[PDB]
């Protein structure tokens, strides 16, 4: 399991620090550039999420499609191929992932949509799958070249230093072991996705912390600046508002600084996922433990909310 | 060899035209660093709630015990601005560090050596690479083999002969529709089936798809 | 023109049933581009051309010729 | 599989190797020439 993206969030710095108060707005100008810097940082993080997602999934030029006849020499992919029987054309395992992982447009906080929808990302995982099972590695290097699946598997065996007659003499056994092993994934998941779930928990905790900071006084006589403006005259109201401005600036500075550091973690994870897509889904890797444990034969991608799942 | 040299010499010409017609990855690092600096300079003329953004001016119009509580605001605001700039520069240095570690890895594995790592040294099968210097960065010209025009063929896992099953040593069996050949599996170059091209293992019953054919045995005529 | 989307309400662009590569991204699968008179159009992007691969239990494609390509990183 | 002149290759006299065992190598291409 790898994280690939996090929710594109934007915050109007003026709308967070000040309500409708023009008094607050005019005082905030005295601090100069800070709201421009904070918006540039958050939009920089935002456009990077789409780039992270493109670099993982958009490996393919053609949208390859499987034949009508699923004659893959005894191997069965129905768990991992798309369901056409439903509006969300995810595979059985992709639905099982999407249901398992478990709105706050208020104080100038906003959530931007991702560029690729979940159905387009599932269409790329289906393209990566169909090309892998009908052409082996070739659709990575250039054109998809068809080959019978039992021969693509005979080459994966030579790639780990076992002679190809060992496959053909044992083909039914190998197909049964494969078909059996896929079933255990379905049990394991239907029975955890903590890597994806905690990215979601961490971002929600940070946003709830931004909202809680609004009700803090920062040593001011009130945390509501309408109450301040009602009860004080200008020369006293302004220093009380300047406290609230100071605390709310320190609160955004903290949030954005933490968000930049988290974005660098997700960026590192996305570059790892793009590398695993390139070396484990296309191709076959010699790198010990890179594409799961044992000797690598092949891998299949599956989509997940804000992440990717490789079946190695 | 002459064809391959012509394709290579032609491909270098395209690079030259493309660059003389982009370097956004390098240019926008230079732009980001200039923006941070100009923003630092702009923060100097901000008041931070003080009566003026100029210290000499505050000192011209106030006596020391009143001037210092104004000057403490400018110090507070300018420290906050530098803390912001240095923090963002540390975070940018971590990205440039990650990129430099990637470039040192591509120099080691793509320029020295030849890489099996799919799409690590450009798309297609890697042949070799050349570095070029650039302002604050590096450019790799990755040379890659790409298989081109292709033909459909009929194929079979193994060939049954004297009741023995034969497998190719180093290739794949293919047919033009009437004859069977063995070929290398990245470039069509057909050859007749021989005991030098093949190895036996067991009888013909176990292999799922298997076709009856002759294996040549090259010393058999030489018995004459 | 007025159009309504998951990304918000878009004004001054013409919505179409066609699909192309993404020229300018709007959000949630929609892109905008300058096309024919010449106008801004908004559309659902296509991920690429489809290809049903000619698979069979006994068929293979072999490359008969090659290309050398040079690529810049 | 049985030891043969096409399963194997030669290099030097037997004593160059720190650990070695005496055995026969069947040489199958010789019977095929015969």
């Amino acid at each position: 399991i790898l994280p690939v993206s996090m929710t594109k969030t934007s915050v109007d710095c003026t709308m967070y620090i000040c309500g409708d108060s023009t008094e607050c707005s005019n005082l905030l100008l005295q601090y100069g550039s800070f709201c421009t810097q904070l918006n540039r940082a958050l939009t920089g993080i935002a456009v990077e999420q789409d780039k992270n997602t493109q670099e993982v999934f958009a490996q393919v030029k053609q949208i390859y499609k499987t034949p009508p006849i699923k004659d893959f020499g005894g191997f069965n992919f129905s768990q991992i191929l798309p369901d056409p029987s439903k509006p969300s054309k995810r595979s059985f395992i992709e639905d099982l992932l999407f249901n398992k992982v478990t709105a706050q447009k208020f104080n100038g906080l906003t959530v931007l949509p991702p560029l690729l929808t979940d159905e387009m990302i599932a269409q790329y995982t289906s393209a990566l799958l169909a090309g892998t099972i009908t052409s082996g590695w070739t659709f990575g290097a250039g054109a998809a070249l068809q080959i019978p699946f039992a021969m693509q598997m005979a080459y994966r065996f030579n790639g780990i230093g076992v002679t190809q007659n060992v496959l053909y003499e044992n083909q039914k056994l190998i197909a049964n072991q494969f078909n059996s092993a896929i079933g255990k994934i379905q049990d394991s998941l239907s029975s955890a996705l903590g890597k994806l779930q905690d990215v979601v928990n961490q971002n929600a905790q940070a946003l709830n912390t931004l909202v809680k900071q609004l009700s803090s006084n920062f040593g001011a006589i009130s945390s509501v600046l309408n109450d301040i403006l009602s009860r004080l005259d200008p020369p006293e109201a302004e220093v009380q508002i300047d406290r609230l401005i100071t605390g709310r600036l320190q609160s955004l500075q903290t949030y954005v600084t933490q968000q930049l550091i988290r974005a660098a973690e997700i960026r590192a994870s996305a570059n790892l996922a793009a590398t695993k897509m390139s070396e484990c889904v296309l191709g076959q890797s010699k790198r010990v433990d890179f594409c799961g444990k044992g000797y690598h034969l092949m891998s299949f991608p599956q989509s997940a909310p804000h992440g990717v799942v490789f079946l190695h | 060899q002459k064809l391959i040299a012509n394709q290579f010499n032609s491909a270098i010409g395209k690079i030259q035209d493309s660059l003389s017609s982009a370097l956004g990855k390098l240019q926008d690092v230079v732009n980001q660093n200039a923006q941070a600096l100009n923003t630092l300079v702009k923060q100097l003329s901000s008041n931070f709630g003080a009566i003026s953004s100029v210290l000499n001016d505050i000192l011209s119009r106030l006596d020391p015990p009143e001037a210092e509580v104004q000057i403490d605001r400018l110090i507070t605001g300018r420290l906050q601005s530098l803390q912001t700039y240095v923090t963002q520069q540390l975070i940018r240095a971590a990205e440039i560090r990650a990129s430099a570690n990637l470039a040192a890895t591509k120099m080691s594995e793509c320029v020295l050596g030849q890489s099996k790592r799919v799409d690590f040294c450009g798309k297609g099968y890697h042949l070799m690479s050349f570095p070029q210097s650039a302002p604050h960065g590096v450019v790799f010209l990755h040379v890659t083999y790409v298989p081109a025009q292709e033909k459909n063929f009929t194929t079979a896992p193994a060939i049954c002969h004297d009741g023995k099953a034969h497998f190719p040593r180093e290739g794949v069996f293919v047919s033009n529709g009437t004859h069977w050949f063995v070929t290398q599996r990245n470039f069509y170059e057909p050859q007749i089936i021989t005991t030098d091209n093949t190895f036996v293992s067991g009888n013909c019953d176990v292999v799922i798809g298997i076709v009856n054919n002759t294996v040549y045995d090259p010393l058999q005529p030489e018995l004459d | 023109n007025v159009f309504q989307t998951r990304a918000g309400c878009l004004i001054g662009a013409e919505h179409v049933n066609n699909s192309y590569e993404c020229d300018i991204p709007i959000g949630a699968g929609i892109c905008a581009s300058y096309q024919t008179s010449q106008s801004i159009i908004a559309y659902t992007m296509s991920l690429g051309a489809e290809n049903s691969v000619a698979y069979s239990n006994n068929s293979i494609a072999i490359p008969t010729n090659f290309t050398i390509s040079v690529t810049t990183e």
